[PDB]
DNA sequence: CTTGACAAAAGTGTTAAATTGTGCTATACTGGGAGCCGTCACGGATGC
DNA sequence: GCATCCGTGAGTAGAGGGAAGCACAATTTAACACTTTTGTCAAG
């Protein structure tokens, strides 16, 4: 079983677990030799360990069996057709319930990740990780745009009334980060939900008129 | 000597 | 324009095919066209007969024959579809049951073998590649002295690489001889006992040399049985392993006597027989037959060692750097070596598959799994050091790449561990390896070139031709010989004077074992064919090479590879004579197969009616992009109805002019300083070069994009990109691709693509922003392909590949891929690099208008101004002589051919200048003009410098200056003459691949690394510049503390500092104070992973937190 | 363990080394609970010790652990921190920086000692944050965000942007660097002059200190940002202020080549 | 006692500067057992931590210099003294 | 060379002290919008623009020219740091 | 408040456990179909932190108002995602193992 | 400012379908395979 | 002395490169039917 993802010592240790199991279940009344019955358990333990520990991204045993069958089928077709088979040819030979779409999806699943320390070029100074940018942390340009938008938005809110500004800042979630519905806003201010609906819309329409006359908030969209 | 863990294990089980 | 030829040496043979090192070796390995019953035991045929038959030890698998099929796709299709040009391989096998005696035969499919093109290159995954030959130590038996102790020698037996271990025979200080295998030392007497040797046999053969035999006469091991000695030997070789005979005989036999594990090779066996004077039946150290081991080479090796120590005249040490002890492994041998490795793995799978599962019902097809064989072959052609991306900047570039010899690679030397001995020029390189062509730097002396006349023999040894001399007369018989055979003769020089075929000089310069001697004509046995056989092809293209220093000649030959094809390229005024053959052997141009008449001429095709009546149509390659980005095109050179003979030129290839190699332009040059614009190798050019489209080249760039399947949805190539105006979408067609013929600039869109944005929580601010404007968001974003900064041109081609197309093998999840080709015409500008064939190089620093350039008295301005300060220190006088011959040919309207070391001399050049003066000055007299007033003033100073003879007429003195290559030159700015005569002439200058437009780069902010959070590197990645350790030392020495802290934190990896710095500048403020860099935080965490506690403290030793409480529980 | 522009994943070698240690540690727990013989237990304990060694320092003892399907050793924690490619010499004593560029150099004979020639296209990117503020101050752009969108497309750049770029660099200096930097004179400060073209213009008198000629050499450009950084460069690092050799005291900027020949 | 340059640089007090030179494993092992503290005296250690180096404009001899015009000085001096 | 560089180096005991004085003074000018300058109206540095001749925006250039006049006082332990900024703000609102 | 010195010393087993936010019990990295981190693995969000700022692994909290809060269903703390560069875990060995630095 | 009174959206509960995890198979079978020298040359520290 | 072991060897750039199947039990996921929310159109 060597050369399938586990080292030789790892294979031996996993096989030893199967040998222990066979001792408990062995029955000597049948007059069969021990090696006849213990071979089944030793092979099973090694096979299950490979399907569980040989991949960085673990795949369920049922899908691992499907992948092995898919590769074995493709090899037989290749030596008969004299060329690499297509997805349609593999799917037809695979059996009922298989189409070319399922063949391609299975092959995508069976792809292993590549190392970040893989050397590129003959000189040993360049690696794969030297060409992968980071897309998670915001860039300095993106961070500065957010600050400019916030300071201009709060400047426009000052044109509204004191009560009108607070309604918009709560109904949109500019405090604590959470949007607040007409109920919790009403609970905080002691008013109904139909009243807040009108004043929230009323403050929105006054902002639209101001923006059209200056064009100070359009470039941010 | 003892640089091969596989050789070390084989000697032990041979006793 | 007539061509005048110089020279006296008459060459008896022409140059051999220049690519036969690649083409011939691969033909021998494949043996595709020879009938199977007549195939020799070489190449892959020998590999089949070595692994087969496969025996279970009763099932036997036997090999009968093989065949190769037609390639599935043509070469042009493979390049477009990223395929490999290869042919299928089938093997005819039979299975024999030893018990029953039943035989079944069937043909099994083994895989594909890459095919070599007609020019000698491969197409791997759609890309052109070249396999570079390897040089290494030849196998055999060698004898070297012991450096530690004088008077002692060591005998070594070297097999083929990865085909057995080395064996060392050494005499120990105690007198007992030792044999060392696999870093283990043991007495040779023990091994000799296994080989069935008695003391009487040993004493008879090796007892007549001295006291050495006394150490080979032990008696404790002697009386022991050879089988008992065999089990004792196995204990020493394999400590700890249980001592079983089946485990012991299977180890000794497989060490020195197994043809499947030990291979001396054809070269090694031949060398051993020649040195030891014996006849080897096989290629193994010993042969195992009749249950006993038989000696083959150990006794003759030990006999030579004992005799050498005694001091017999017939024994000598071996030089390991001697070219008779070094051989070449060609592409055919390198591929076969990997073929045998893959075949060995196939046999292992067959053996284990025939001992389990359906034993009675077995077929050869079921037993054979060809996947290990295909994997090993594809690895050699893709991920090997000797398999290199093809260099095709110009036709000469690809010719040189195929003739290079490398000492690196698997089984070779290492760039860092190579000493001075291997990098030096040996005396045996004469006529076999070029002494000047090599890369300066860490690869000097490790990568070389084959000589022009040299050729590799069947055993891998380089040979050079010589002319037989008998009785003092030179004959026309030519003999090719190796370095070891060459040492036995006295070989004269090719420049020896001859009266017909008889040597005329009484004193002859010759070589004896590499040393120069003076001998009489009666002592001469061989003669050199030509001076050209000493150098390579690139070096043979440099005229007046004998006047150039070797260091500068290295640059001249290397830089010819980097010349770019030009739209108006022309052949040099002064040539050496190899220009025609280089174009012919590169297969870049088109020639007539036989006599006929041209029927149809077009920019795309040529049709010729041959005499026998068949019609042949030749498609021409137009505007094709090479690996380097240069444009390769073929221009027809015939008309309809023109009669052509066999071999006549039909169409010129890249960098060729009427069948002559054309790597540059011929320009008028003045050698003089000019206002500091010639400072330190800088070059001044005229604007008139740009007006006539001189030094103009065409380049093509390729862009690619893909549409994939995603969990969120499929990417679509479309014209409907959100939030884009009509101006940006003007040049795209309905399918979202840019139309052919449109001009594109940086920031323009080449192909439009949309992606599904995915799920996310719009910031609260953007929530209000979108509510005010009443704009519902879309589910897709812009992911289109745009022109990178500093690029652009004209769209000339678009390629679209879709899933399910015939021959298109896309990766899983990929729907389609689009490729766009953009072409630009590049004119000469400031910063471009120019060079000539003598090693003079520089960049253009100034472009002047025509009225500013110095001009001749007739009004003709010069084109290029060169600084004379670059000549004296470099000692390359060939450019000066080329300029002098160029001036004479400018007025006479003729070109010249001067072979290296035998060509034009100063007396011949000065007589041509005399005729050129009669048309340069005689024309003026007829028109009615005398001598200029300004010319009189310059002549007055000329005699004060001793340049002209006083008392002569002004015309006679002007002729004296002309014979020295100097003319009176006027200043275009003032109209006054230069105070001294200036050397003016015609020179050949090339434009190099390195251009400023491909190297300028800048960045303010951009992508950052994943772990270190530092800016990436490289122009293609829009990266930043590296501020290394030595740069930090410079700022420290200046005392610029705040400047250094900015680069360490604010501009590299202080995330909070770099965000705040950007926002401060755009608001008109000053940058804030820096903070702790992110790289130091990574170092602390990595040290904690090693169970080390690293803590930052304060003035009072209290811990200070540098993680802002984000990691404190 | 990150996804890339395509669909495939990339991960570091440390994840494999951690997986081996966990797999062997968990197997020893199960073996102990089953009352396995001492021979089996002793093999597992020896394998656990070797797994810890590979994670900390791979290859120090025994054969190095390699990934299946290849002969390349896995990078351990010790390999990350040590060597020329380690954390210290590659990321702590030296870094890649922003506001930097590179181009081919040519000779400028008309420049003063304290001047250099900077291409306009390079200067636009090098001083981009300063230029966006300047365009906003004038009527070129309404805001910084709209100003940045204009510079994205080459055909969208008006002629008034180049006038604003002149005002931005007024009085500022940049740093020029040529590798290898043998001494501190390999970095000097110059007052840039905007030129048409793509190559940097270098004063003839500073070539000897840089050991630079004009047969293909390139150079790097850096921009000091703050007032402190500008003051240090203009006072301590200006080319016109460093005329004598720090090693011997003899002049280092002096006539040479054609200048000596003419005089 | 007399030492070479390599041995003298490896015996310095600061473990941060010694570890970045060479023999990093040996340096770190000895420093960890002894519990060494680095006082950040030289130039290399301040570069690693991104701090201002104690030389040039970063030296304590000139770092704390103040600049003020006479108009501000006269107002500052008088206001505090007369009060 | 910077104008008056020889005279500036002769005003300080250490050449790095001159850089500190210039850099700190330049920050003061930028903070108060050049309203705290000690230069006369005819002594202000100017730059040539297409529209006309305007004030020099480079604060380091202003600081070097102010030091040559001799109206600036520099040294260590001159005034308390807090007292300096608060007094400057009251005299030069910005 | 300013760093003035750096100390290096040995770490006890008790100190190593005080650094860790949890024990890694499985070698699994991420799920093969969802591509999400697996529980008790080398990338678990309950140990090292959330993938994105202020969002648990069960889609119940998505706001900054719950600063320093731990979800009662998934156990992921509602905080910044940058903590995944600083938070460490630990593995409890069945038998002690020596440090190779102090041996070789 | 509020009540009413829908209408779509968000929330909840149940459940079948899909996916994932775990145990077992009785002729007899009982110590690995791969590698192969221009083995890099030179100080420095340590063990004996 | 002399044998054994161990760490060290200039910088920047580019440019290619990149081998079983089955049954059965738990467990998770997706579809779908009510049901409380919560924004809204219209008065007053
Ligand atoms: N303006 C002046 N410029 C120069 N010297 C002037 C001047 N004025 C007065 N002097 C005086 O003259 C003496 C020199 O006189 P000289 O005749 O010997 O000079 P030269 O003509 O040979 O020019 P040079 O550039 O040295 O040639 P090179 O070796 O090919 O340069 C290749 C360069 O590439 C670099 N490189 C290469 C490969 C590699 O792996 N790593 C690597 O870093 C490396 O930087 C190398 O240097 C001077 O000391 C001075 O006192
Ligand atoms: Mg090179
Ligand atoms: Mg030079
Ligand atoms: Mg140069
Ligand atoms: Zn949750």
């Amino acid at each position: 079983y060597t050369g399938r993802g586990l080292s030789f010592l790892d294979l031996i240790q996993e096989g030893n677990q199967g040998l222990i199991r066979a001792v408990e279940k062995f029955e000597y009344k049948r007059r069969f030799k021990f090696s006849t019955y213990a071979t089944w358990w030793i092979r099973q333990a090694i096979n299950r360990a490979i399907a569980d520990q040989a991949r960085t991204i673990r795949i369920p045993v049922h899908m691992v069996e499907t992948i092995n069958k898919l590769s074995r089928t493709a090899r037989q077709l290749q030596q008969e057709l004299g060329r690499e088979p297509t997805y349609e040819e593999i799917a037809e030979a695979m059996g009922p319930g298989w189409d070319a779409k399922r063949v391609e999806e299975t092959l995508k699943i069976a792809q292993e990740p590549v190392s970040l320390e893989t050397p590129i070029g003959d000189e040993k100074d360049s690696f794969y990780g030297d060409f992968i940018p980071d897309e998670h942390l915001p860039s300095p340009v993106d961070a500065a745009t957010q600050s400019l938008l916030s300071e201009e938005l709060e400047k426009a809110l000052s044109k509204l009334s004191e009560r009108e500004a607070m309604v918009l800042k709560l109904r949109k979630g500019l405090i604590d980060g959470r949007e607040h519905t007409l109920e919790e806003v009403g609970a905080f201010f002691g008013v109904t939900r139909e009243r807040i609906r009108q004043i929230e819309n009323k403050a929105l329409r006054k902002l639209k008129y101001h923006e059209s006359r200056t064009r100070k908030l359009r470039d941010f969209l | 000597s003892t640089s091969d863990p596989v050789r070390q294990y084989l000697h032990e089980i041979g006793q | 324009m007539e061509i005048k030829r110089f020279g006296r040496i008459r060459e008896v043979i022409p140059l051999p095919p220049l690519t036969e090192i690649q083409v011939e070796s691969y033909r021998r390995a494949l043996q595709a066209d020879v009938p199977p019953e007549k195939r020799e035991n070489v190449g892959i045929q020998a590999a089949f007969r070595e692994t087969f038959p496969i025996e279970e030890e009763g099932l036997v698998l036997d090999f009968l024959e093989y065949r190769l099929g037609e390639p599935p796709f043509p070469q042009d299709e493979c390049r477009e579809k990223d395929l490999t040009y290869q042919a299928p391989l089938y093997a005819r096998l039979q299975l024999i049951h030893k018990d029953t005696g039943l035989i079944k035969e069937d043909e099994v499919f083994l895989g594909h073998i890459p095919l070599m093109t007609e020019d000698g290159s491969f197409i791997i995954n759609g890309a052109d590649r070249v396999i570079v030959s390897q040089i290494h130590r030849s196998p055999g038996v060698y004898f070297t002295p012991d450096p530690a102790r004088p008077g002692r020698y060591i005998a070594s037996i070297i097999p083929l690489p990865k085909r057995g271990p080395w064996i060392d025979l050494e005499v120990e200080p105690n007198g007992v001889v030792s044999m060392k295998v696999n870093k283990r030392k043991f007495p040779l007497v023990l091994l000799l006992r296994v080989l069935g040797y008695d003391q009487e046999t040993l004493a008879r053969e090796l007892g007549a040399y001295g006291e050495l035999v006394q150490g080979l006469m032990d008696e404790s091991v002697f009386a022991m049985r050879p089988e008992e000695a065999l089990i004792r030997l196995f204990t020493l070789l394999r400590p700890g392993d249980p001592p079983k005979r089946d485990k012991a005989v299977a180890y000794v036999y497989g060490l020195i006597a197994d043809p499947r594990r030990y291979d001396l090779g054809e070269a090694g066996r031949y060398k051993a027989e020649e040195k030891l004077g014996i006849r080897l039946s096989g290629r193994t150290l010993a042969r195992f037959e009749d249950g006993e081991f038989k000696d083959e080479v150990f006794l003759p090796t030990l006999r030579y060692l004992f005799a050498l120590t005694a001091g017999v005249p017939g024994h000598e040490v071996d030089d390991i750097d001697h070219l008779g002890n070094r051989r070449i492994r060609t592409v055919g041998e390198l591929m076969t070596d990997q073929f045998r490795v893959g075949l060995a793995r196939l046999a292992r799978g067959v053996r284990e598959r025939m001992l389990m599962g359906s034993e009675d019902s077995l077929t050869p097809a079921k037993l054979v799994n060809s996947r290990p064989l295909e994997a090993a072959i594809r690895e050699f052609f893709s991920r090997s050091q000797l398999s290199q991306f093809k260099d095709e900047t110009n036709p000469l570039s690809s010719l040189r790449h195929k003739r290079r010899i490398s000492a690196l690679g698997p089984g070779g030397l290492t760039r860092e561990r190579a000493g001075f001995d291997v990098r030096d020029v040996h005396r045996t390189h004469y006529g076999r390896i070029c002494p000047v062509e090599t890369p300066e730097g860490a690869n000097i002396g490790l990568i070389t070139s084959l000589a022009a006349y040299a050729r590799v023999d069947e055993l891998g040894f380089i040979r050079t031709p010589y002319r037989r001399v008998v009785g003092g007369v030179v004959t026309d018989e030519v003999v090719y010989m190796t370095a070891t055979e060459e040492d036995r003769y006295t070989i004269a020089q090719a420049n020896t004077p001859l009266e017909g075929n008889r040597i005329a000089a009484e004193r002859v310069v010759a070589r004896r074992k590499g040393e120069p001697v003076i001998v009489s004509p009666e002592e001469v046995e061989f003669m050199d064919v030509s001076p050209k056989q000493v150098f390579s092809v690139n070096t043979n293209l440099i005229p007046f090479l004998e006047h150039d220093d070797a260091n500068r000649a290295l640059m001249g030959s290397n830089m010819q590879t980097q010349a770019v094809p030009l739209i108006r390229a022309q052949a040099p005024v002064v040539m050496t004579g190899l220009e025609e053959r280089v174009v012919r052997d590169s297969l870049a141009a088109l020639y007539a197969e036989e006599d006929g008449e041209v029927a149809k001429v077009d920019g795309n095709r040529i049709v010729v009616r041959y005499e026998d009546g068949r019609l042949v149509e030749y498609p021409l390659r137009r505007f094709y992009r090479s690996n380097q980005g240069t444009a390769l095109d073929q221009r027809p050179r015939v008309v309809v109805g023109q009669r052509v003979r066999k071999g006549d030129l039909l169409a010129d290839g890249p960098a060729s002019e009427n069948g002559f190699l054309a790597l540059g332009q011929n320009v008028l040059v003045a050698i003089m300083p000019f206002d500091g614009y010639n400072f330190e190798d800088a070059i001044v050019i005229s604007e008139e070069l740009l007006k006539r489209d001189f030094y103009t080249s065409i380049h093509i760039e390729r862009y690619e994009i893909e549409a994939r399947d995603t969990k969120l949805g499929p990417e679509r190539i479309t014209r409907d990109i959100p939030h884009l105006s009509e101006a940006a979408l003007r040049d795209l067609d309905e399918e979202g691709v840019v139309r052919i013929g449109a001009e594109v600039k940086p920031g323009d869109i080449l192909v439009g693509r949309t992606s599904f944005k995915g799920e996310s929580e719009p910031t609260p601010e953007e929530r209000l922003l979108r509510s005010i404007f009443g704009e519902k968001a879309r589910d897709v974003k812009d992911t289109s392909l745009r022109v990178p900064p500093g690029e652009g041109g004209i769209v000339v081609r678009t390629v679209r590949l879709r899933r399910g197309d015939p021959g298109v093998e896309l990766k899983p999840g990929v729907r389609e891929v689009v490729r766009v080709y953009v072409a630009q015409k590049r004119k000469l500008q400031v910063g471009d690099k120019l060079a000539n064939r003598h090693g003079n190089k520089g960049v253009v620093a100034k472009i002047l208008p025509v009225e500013d350039m110095p001009h001749l008295p007739d009004g003709t301005p010069v084109d290029v101004i060169l600084n004379p300060l670059g000549v004296p220190s470099r000692m390359n006088l060939g450019q000066i002589l080329e300029t002098h011959l160029g001036l004479a040919g400018y007025f006479l309207g003729q070109r010249y051919i001067s072979p290296i070391f035998d060509g034009a001399k100063e007396p011949e050049i000065k007589e041509l200048l005399a005729q050129a003066f009669e048309v340069y000055f005689g024309k003026r007299k007829g028109e009615g003009f005398g001598v200029d007033k300004r010319e009189v003033e310059v002549l007055r100073r000329a005699e004060k410098l001793g340049l002209v003879t006083p008392g002569k007429t002004p015309e006679e003195q002007l002729k004296e200056l002309f014979l020295q290559g100097k003319v009176v030159l006027y200043d275009g700015r003032t109209g006054e003459p230069i105070e001294g005569p200036i050397v003016v002439g015609q020179m050949f200058i090339m434009k190099l691949y390195h251009m400023v437009e491909d190297k300028m780069h800048a960045r303010s902010t951009g992508p950052y690394s994943l772990i270190t959070q530092q800016p990436l590197g490289g122009k293609a990645q829009f990266g930043g510049q590296r501020f290394g350790e030595m740069e930090v030392w410079a700022l420290e020495a200046y005392g610029a503390a705040h400047t250094l802290q900015e680069m360490l934190t604010l501009k590299s990896d202080d995330i909070e500092g770099r965000n705040a710095a950007y926002e401060a500048i755009i608001k008109g403020e000053d940058v804030p104070e820096p903070s702790v860099p992110e790289s130091f935080r990574v170092l602390v965490k990595e040290l904690q992973a090693l169970a080390l506690d690293v803590q930052t403290l304060d003035e009072k030793d209290n811990p200070v937190d540098i993680f802002e409480g984000l990691a404190s529980k | 363990m990150v996804q890339v522009d395509g669909g495939r994943f990339a991960t570091s070698d440390l994840n494999d080394l951690y997986r081996r240690l966990i797999n062997r540690n968990n197997r020893l727990k199960k073996l102990l609970a089953q009352g396995a013989p001492e021979i089996i237990i002793r093999n597992e304990k020896r394998m656990l010790q070797e797994a810890v060694d590979a994670l900390l320092d791979n290859g120090r003892r025994g054969a190095p652990v390699t990934n299946p399907g290849s002969d390349r050793p896995l990078r351990s924690l010790t390999d990350i921190l040590s060597g020329k490619q380690g954390r210290f010499r590659q990321n702590l004593l030296g870094k890649r920086v922003d506001y930097s560029g590179r181009s081919v150099i040519v000779v400028g004979p008309q420049l003063k000692l304290h001047q250099c020639g900077l291409p306009k296209r390079m200067a636009l990117e090098l001083f981009k944050p300063f230029l966006l503020k300047k365009m906003e101050e004038k009527g070129i752009a309404p805001n910084v965000k709209a100003a940045r969108r204009m510079l994205e497309r080459q055909r969208d750049i008006k002629d008034e942007v180049w006038d604003a770029l002149e005002e931005v660099i007024h009085g500022k200096v940049v740093l020029l660097n040529r590798a290898p930097t043998l001494h501190r004179l390999g970095i000097q400060a110059f007052q840039p002059v905007l030129v048409e073209g793509q190559s940097i213009q270098l004063h003839p008198l500073v070539c000897e200190a840089f050991n630079a000629d004009f047969d293909g050499d390139q150079m790097a450009v850096h921009v000091p940002l703050s007032s402190f950084a500008q003051a240090e460069a203009r006072i301590q690092m200006l080319s016109a202020h460093n005329l004598l050799s720090p090693a011997s005291g003899e002049p280092l900027a002096k006539p040479s080549r054609d200048i000596i020949l003419g005089l | 006692l007399l030492m070479g340059v390599t041995k003298s640089a490896l015996s310095t007090k600061s473990w941060l500067s010694a570890a970045s030179f060479q023999n990093t494993t040996h340096v770190l092992t000895e420093a960890a057992i002894a519990g060494k503290k680095d006082e950040l005296i030289g130039l290399k250690e301040n570069v690693i931590l991104g701090r201002l180096i104690p030389a040039g404009t970063g030296s304590d001899f000139v770092r704390f210099t103040q600049v003020v015009d006479q108009k501000t000085l006269k107002a500052i001096e008088e206001a505090r003294k007369e009060a | 060379a910077e104008p008056g560089i020889d005279k500036l180096f002769g005003m300080v005991d250490s050449k790095y002290r001159l850089t500190v004085v210039v850099a700190k003074r330049a920050q003061q000018l930028l903070r108060h919008g050049f309203k705290n300058t000690v230069l006369e109206p005819e002594e202000r540095p100017k730059m040539q623009t297409l529209e006309g001749l305007f004030d020099d925006p480079n604060a380091v250039t202003w600081a070097m020219k102010e030091l040559l006049t001799g109206r600036l006082v520099f040294g260590e332990n001159l005034v308390p740091e807090d007292r300096l900024q608060k007094e400057m703000e009251r005299l030069y609102p910005v | 408040k300013e760093v003035r010195k750096v100390r290096i010393a040995l770490a006890s087993p008790e100190k190593i456990r005080s650094w860790s936010y949890g024990e890694v019990e499985k070698p699994e990295t991420i799920n093969y179909r969802t591509l999400k981190p697996e529980r008790d693995g080398l990338f678990d969000e309950r140990i090292f932190g959330p993938i994105k700022d202020y969002e648990c692994a069960c889609g119940k909290y998505k706001r900054q108002r719950f600063e320093g809060k731990v979800c009662e269903r998934c156990g992921v703390e509602v905080t910044k995602s940058i903590v995944r560069r600083y938070r460490m875990g630990h593995i409890e060995l069945a038998t002690p193992a020596a440090h190779i630095w102090f041996v070789k």
